């Protein structure tokens, strides 16, 4: 494939997850930069709030 | 997603290939205390928009560990090696979560991709450096700004 | 559902402790090929019957794997070591999947379980034999009869 | 506690899953010994049928 | 040695049959914590007396660690997993030490058995029951009493 | 094979090792009832005396 | 011998500065298909020449399996991780040997290192790209002319 | 410590292993450049030989 994908794109993100039992929601809204390697979003969790683990260990998965 | 990843000429970008159809990938981190996650992502293309349908499972962390008592303080900066096992794309990392103490705490990364797209070139054993960090947030994270930045390579 | 255990009198009983409230458990399956699983199930309990919530998720399984080519015949016969890890039962096991060929496929098993009934006496280190078995099944396994025998023991 | 749980007992379960990206949902309908430390129980496969990997990975969550 | 183990009739016992000639083994001991040990040993036999040459190194054991720091009581019985990898004799087991405190240290045995005497019948997947004691021993250690009793079974 | 072994047999031992560098030598005399499953010996530091890690972590390499 | 890796100002060398007592390092090789190694190396120095005095074990590799049947063509580029575990220097490795065949054999290495000089100063969490390759070698490999070219960094 | 090593040094290396039960020993004479983070070593099997393993095991841990 040639790709098409831009040099600026824009990210939509819905994660569902549970963790030792406790359940949650995030959403995130995001942006990025392809071609340098670059991307950013915010998240906000909608279900599950305040959650009771280190929110790091989701960090890579969104 | 490794679509953001920057890609030098002369290794094959699975993820920038994989499109318009998109990619899913399928991970597996194992904490050195136990604790065991599954995350998952599909990824689409609608407009100029990825969306991710994202799901994440993680059990046998101990209570009172660092996990579920939230002393963590970020992901160092890590080198994903990339290749293909039994075909599919996969990616292993030697990655640590720095905690409260000046310790560290390590997590064995397995990554899966799997491209949707017909006729995509695979590339060969090379290597994904990346630095994940969290921002901003507000007091109980339910508000995070994330970024992350990656660049692919052949080592040396 | 270690609820279905013999266990004698000297060692106390941390399932058929946990009700009227019941109890949840989770598990991690990590094969010796790459794949792995996580299990979760909620159970509950309603006049003579229990309720189970349960949730699998499996990753990176080889496609030419014996998991995902269906070349496995039974689970052998097993040993659980129970014992608490930071004030939680836990169970770890040495699984092995007999495949066809006559050769056998190994998964390490960590089960964390959790009560919700209050003033329950914790168990000391302990065994559980374990044999589980399909007596049969369809073509496609749409239809499954499972069985399952477990006695718990000191060892020796 | 002083278990009350009976020497025969009834069980039902509803598992949902996904393998290697194939969803499914399995229901199951049982009983056991408590006391003997034996059980048994029928599944049906609801959603997903029919499964493409070896159903022995599943066994041990029902 | 597991030549010291009750065998049942109906499993073939690897080891009593091999000899004259004898045997050896290699094992693998992977401590939860880093520690990683290799132990080998190999076994003649010359009258009535078993002759056994050892080789036990470890390392990456952290320094305050229990191991480092003198803190374990005693190994917990075990059920060794005894099964055929690529023709060779192996058994795995989940291993754990209990330490001071009231909590426990786990281990992972993996030990390969290999015959110089011919004609060999190999068991099938079977168990091997073991419970090991110091039962007595000096300030030190440097003078031990060790015992063990093993017994192999079909498991169910 | 038909095994000859006997229901009584002796055991002797040297161990030679190195844990986190510390070098150490033991020597080993017992015996045991191979049909029974038992056997006790009697084990000597000869070098490296007094052992700097936990004894426990060599027994099972006996 | 870490000393060969090129280290930038920022980052203490933990290798350049132990002389001119030396150091050692401990080193556990974890094969995916069971095969596990323990190197251990005592460095010293007279004149301008290091002294290496190490020990290699080699247990349960499978004797149609890559090693044993000598089907490995090189070792990739790595990337190495280093940091502290309870104050001792550690580095973690993400290992593949390069198969015929076109697939890889993966390895995990734990490398601990002790210095016998007063006073280092201890790094903080970075990396050592390395590419070990054999230059050259006789048919059974009696002969053997290895390098390695090694470079310490800070990610990002 | 204000490391005193040089630009260029030499090495000498003793391998004494054992792998699978085939024991063998390795001479190595070699040199390197600790400031560019190179080095070459010229490596002869002394005894076990020739070894029936794949030798990339070994090459770590020169
Ligand atoms: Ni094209
Ligand atoms: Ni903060
Ligand atoms: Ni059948
Ligand atoms: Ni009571
Ligand atoms: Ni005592
Ligand atoms: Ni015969
Ligand atoms: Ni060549
Ligand atoms: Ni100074």
């Amino acid at each position: 494939p040639m790709s098409l994908i831009k040099p600026e794109m824009k990210i939509k993100l819905l994660m569902e997850g549970n963790v030792n039992g406790h359940q949650f929601v995030i959403e995130g809204d995001g942006k990025g930069h392809p071609f340098e390697g670059k991307q950013s979003m915010d998240l906000v969790v909608k279900e599950g709030a305040p959650l009771p683990f280190a929110y790091d260990i989701l960090t890579t998965a969104f | 997603n490794r679509v953001f990843a920057k890609y030098p000429d002369h290794i094959p970008d699975y993820f920038k290939q994989s499109f318009p159809k998109g990619f899913s990938w399928e991970r597996s981190l194992m904490f050195e205390d136990g604790g065991v996650c599954i995350a998952t992502n599909d990824i689409t293309l609608k407009g100029d928009t990825f969306f991710n349908k994202v799901r994440f499972d993680g059990v046998n962390f101990p209570p009172n560990g660092p996990v579920m008592q939230k002393k963590t303080l970020k992901w160092e900066a890590s080198t994903e090696k990339m290749y293909l096992r039994d075909g599919v794309l996969t990616g292993d990392i030697t990655m640590a979560l720095l905690l409260k103490g000046d310790v560290h705490y390590r997590c064995d990364f397995r990554t899966t991709y799997k491209s949707r797209q017909e006729g995509v070139k695979l590339p060969g054993y090379h290597f994904v450096d990346h630095c994940i960090s969290i921002l901003r947030h507000d007091k109980d994270y339910n508000e995070v700004k994330l970024y992350e930045h990656a660049v692919a390579h052949s080592g040396l």
